[PDB]
């Protein structure tokens, strides 16, 4: 086909952020949880969330990348 | 030129006037009527804007509030009968000289012109007051502020720009999608079919109005904050 | 159109079977807003 | 072929929210039980919530801008 | 292929509700439960709960939107 | 195709039943789970968990529509 | 594609019941301000 | 493509089945935690409980109604 | 295609299984954890878990009831 | 299609057991949470969690049958 | 479609393996949880955990086996 | 030790040497008239007869105090006699001889399918390959078999059924028909469900223990030098969970229809 | 219709790979919160957490290994 | 078919990253719900969590692998 | 599926099990069994 | 077969070796002490006896 590149583009941009997305909600989640749970482990806690939520996001840009090779 | 929608959001502000006109005609202490109902909605309307917050809940107050009684009347417009039905010819009634039966009462939120107003004013709104108090902090993107920060800052900044835009596409979609409910409850059965959906139009416009309110006054906050 | 207008009739009906339900309350509701008042 | 573009277009919007919408859901709930657990601490779970629901965000208007080059 | 854009249409506006959904789900459940452990919350409880499903119904929003150009 | 339209309205209905109905089950389940715990603000919370599940049913209304647009 | 014109007309209507229910509830504000 | 149909009428229920089928056991076990923790107000959980199985229940037999036309 | 009926009937089972499979365990974990907190309210839980279990394999029952329809 | 009942099989069998094996393990995790909460009551919860167990599995093993029926 | 057979075989353990996963995940953390909480009756529990673990993996095996045959004839 | 990890003797001959797939579902050795005696049913003899010495020395001269193999066995049967009394205790030793039996055939089955030249060993190229005649492969597991398999599958089946009448009494109103409530509807999914059962465990222990040959055997194919080691041991563990777990979901089946 | 052997690998990389990520992902959280909950016992329980670990990487490593039968 | 390639590369990046987007979500939150409710346990906890970061990222970087060999 | 395999490998099966029950199965019980009968 | 039975035997040897260098202490050491249990409990009924 011709334009099958255009939809291996959207299949990159579209199932590289199912995961990170919900992964991301998660660590928010739990990490607000925590912090009214006690508030004292506030730092290391969000120092915590940031490492997850950076780890979810090089993930999304994994797919990105690819998207963006496609797409130029 | 004008289209259909135009028309009914006319009649949707003479309503709003006219009603405004009765409450405050007879304007007393302890009242009882149409008055008391639109002081009840204004007061329940200023307690949920000052559990947001207070130090602006009064300084858009009168646009929300406008905003919120427009909502409410092209929601309930388009549950009214004869919308839709009555055709303007530019089986059905228009058969002959086939003009595709323009609709008289077109509802103003299920065009992208009146709704796309609501966004604008929003956004205006929101970017004044937010750098009224703030001036380059409110857009600020905290550059490498806290370890490479700017990439959170550019992208929050683009969600602030699309909730205005996304609020009135939100209030377009649901208008449409009502009046398309009930078209297709219509064609499926000739009465008694469309009540669950009917009734649930009414619920859904009065909670996308109360909505459209809430999430300006919050986002005002966010914005002051 | 004999299905606009049986579907407005319907309509109607269910609006008007929807408010008077919804105005008991609501007529509740106001005329204690008005005795609260004073 | 003539039509993959509106294809790809249908594909990066739609898996380009499943994902970011229950991460949102989730951020919401959790902060919220943090909320009612102590009111004290909304300021400080207000933020990293939004961090949150813009970094979800984010990745959803990533997915539409891409769908919307692709349809332009 | 012939009426791609219809199967186009469908996808976005069904994969647009699977996600937004959920959340909205979970939102709601959180702040009933957050609201049942503490009443007299729940003014700052409900003025969070709207907005975050305000955000969540917005990635539905695009979905229909994007159906209605592509059906459109 | 000749039933291109038929695949894609099934597929509307499908997505559109799939999301809404984990939503209101989430919605039903905290709601009751609240009310187990606390009966005393039954309608209060009931109030809440009805304008949720309309929310809910939004997105599958819409992909009902869609469908029966594509169907009709 | 949408109607300019349109779009513009219906923001001018939008602005002037929003002027006028704002003059409208003014003296309406000030009774219930008054009241409580 | 013959069977098309076929597979469109399919498709229409087995997604139709999916999330009122999550929805519906979130309820009950919903219900069913809060009457272990409450059975005193056990008819008053219970018409919930019915009132959100019956939406589930509405969700699907949309699906059903949807494919028996296409298939018909 | 040729057997367009084969992969019609194959989708209906499987994705007809897929939802009220979970139903299903949702259903029984809530039981469990129920009886687990109170063995007493057993005479009734557990009917009201069959009444909920029944409602959940009734989609699958038509799933495979449209699937022997097509094996027909 | 050249081999279409193959990827009728794998659909059949591939889709059939995604939603069961979650179902399975939630009743499991349900009756272990619950059984070590209260040592006392296994004799009888135990047989709930067969008789859940037993429905997800003939749930999977439909979709299993159903496959081999066209593998043949 | 001379290579059908391919995706037929990949599906076939690739769906079917998903279920499985998060089940056995979901086993491992409510019997480690239990456990925690009753420290001396985990060796009465870990066999119910192993049950369903195995019946997970059993799923997972009804995939595979699938996938197999497809790939063979 | 330090950081040794050179993994030299791993890039040895990666895919070129050892044959790619050659795998089998269901082979025959034949070797008599009228009954095609199989492979998998020979080593299902030679793991009877291994059992029956087992036992024999175990039970040699039978002392009192254990030790060794009779302390081993004596251990593991002790283990499993409480493990099936933890669930129901008045039908332990009716279905033990069964049960048991069917636990260590099993367990010796998977274990003996491990060994190697289980797919080296028969009657790239290889050795029979060069001739004329296919190479058909010798010492294949018995639960590699489903003619084993379903064969204990009915025969637990059977128990249970018979069991399961003979206690309770034939009512089987329960699955076979209610007259009022959803419990006529509960009924006939139970009846399905425990026609389910025998095929479901049979399915699983033929395809548990036959794809684990298949795997072992491929991952000999590529990189045959020390990276499969971890996956024997895996497969091990997968064998012993299997026999298990076999013997268990019949016991739990038959309580619960006791019930 | 070449190189469909590539998409095929691709799909059973990936729907191989989505589960055991979410099942390892579960595994971890449970153990390190039953841990956190009583580092008393922490061998009796990282025991069955590397259990369940290495059963879950290696249903991925049967979907990776069947993968690289059809890329080899 | 002249583009299967990078579909195949982009199903190979994005699935196979949900699973992988999601379990380090789960985990994160454990550990950080860990950590609040044990602050002493900080490293342990930190380490377990670690592993299971590593545990999932190789099958990431196995998917991200597999599609660089599908790009090249 | 050979159904002479089948039954052959049936008949293995219960042979394997009369022979564990005489000799092993009944042996094993009745010396566990003794241990608790002497305690 | 000269070429997979040596790799499955080296293989084979090598599974041997890791496992009683990992798993033949636990399990002689659990057998030796079911063993000194039973040893105590007849030792205890002997002298009973006597």
């Amino acid at each position: 086909m011709e334009g099958l590149n255009l939809v291996a583009t959207a299949l990159a941009v579209g199932l590289g952020a199912i995961g990170p997305g919900v992964g991301i909600g998660i660590i928010v989640s739990g990490a607000v949880q925590a912090i009214g749970r006690n508030p004292e482990i506030e730092n290391r806690v969000v120092t915590y969330m940031f490492i997850g939520i950076a780890f979810t996001e090089a993930l999304a840009i994994f797919g990105l990348v690819i998207a963006f090779l496609i797409g130029f | 030129p004008i289209t259909n929608s135009f028309v009914v959001a006319i009649i949707i502000d003479i309503f709003v006037i006219a009603l405004a006109v009765a409450a405050t005609r007879n304007l007393q202490m302890v009242p009882r009527g149409l008055q008391n109902v639109m002081e009840f909605i204004l007061e329940s309307l200023y307690n949920l804007f000052r559990n947001i917050n207070a130090k602006y809940v009064a300084t858009a107050f009168p646009l929300v509030a406008t905003i919120f009684l427009f909502v409410l009347f092209g929601n309930w417009f388009g549950l009214l009968p004869g919308v839709g039905s009555i055709g303007v010819c530019h089986h059905d009634t228009c058969a002959a000289q086939g003009k595709k039966l323009v609709p008289l009462f077109r509802a103003p939120a299920a065009d992208l012109n009146f709704t796309f107003a609501i966004a604008v004013i929003s956004f205006v709104f929101i970017e004044y007051w937010g750098f009224r108090a703030l001036g380059p902090g409110y857009l600020k993107k905290f550059f490498n502020t806290n370890g490479i920060m700017s990439f959170v800052g550019i992208i929050e900044f683009i969600s602030e720009l699309v909730k205005p835009f996304a609020l009135a596409f939100r209030l377009f979609g649901n208008i449409f999608a009502g009046e398309v409910l009930l078209v297709v409850m219509a064609f499926l059965v000739p009465l008694l079919l469309p009540l669950p959906f009917y009734g649930f139009e009414v619920f859904v416009g009065f909670i996308q109005a109360l909505i459209f309110a809430l999430l300006t006054y919050a986002f005002l906050n966010i914005a002051v904050t | 159109p004999t299905l606009f207008i049986a579907q407005l009739i319907n309509f109607l009906l269910l609006i008007f079977i929807l408010r008077a339900l919804l105005y008991r309350p609501v007529m509740n509701l106001l005329n204690e807003r008005t005795r609260r008042i004073e």
